[PDB]
């Protein structure tokens, strides 16, 4: 029906998630 | 922090971060908002079967810097 907005949840740290 | 409004049947939230509502930070009834820094205003837009509402707003408010302490001058001691 629409194109979703998708959000991060913020900058991660190199290795992580 | 985290913003709080809320909760309607039927809806769709969308926040945005300028009064002129073209972008987006988030949709959600209680979205947080990170790493703040200065007083910042998120303003809400809910639709509603269709039907979007004027949006709403509050200001997060930022406790001011607390002041520096008061420490002696630089000193001197002698060994021992």
């Amino acid at each position: 029906p629409a194109q979703p907005a998708v959000f991060n949840d913020g900058p991660v740290c190199e290795g992580g998630n | 922090s985290n913003l709080s409004t809320a909760t309607v049947s039927g809806a769709s939230y969308a926040w945005y971060s300028d009064s002129s509502l073209t972008s987006l930070v988030s949709t959600a009834q209680n979205p947080m908002i990170v790493n703040i820094s200065t007083d910042t205003t998120w303003y809400l837009v809910v639709t509603v079967n269709g039907c979007s509402s004027v949006a709403g707003s509050t200001t997060v408010i930022v406790y001011p810097t607390p002041a520096t302490p008061n420490v002696p001058a630089n000193f001197a001691v002698c060994e021992g």
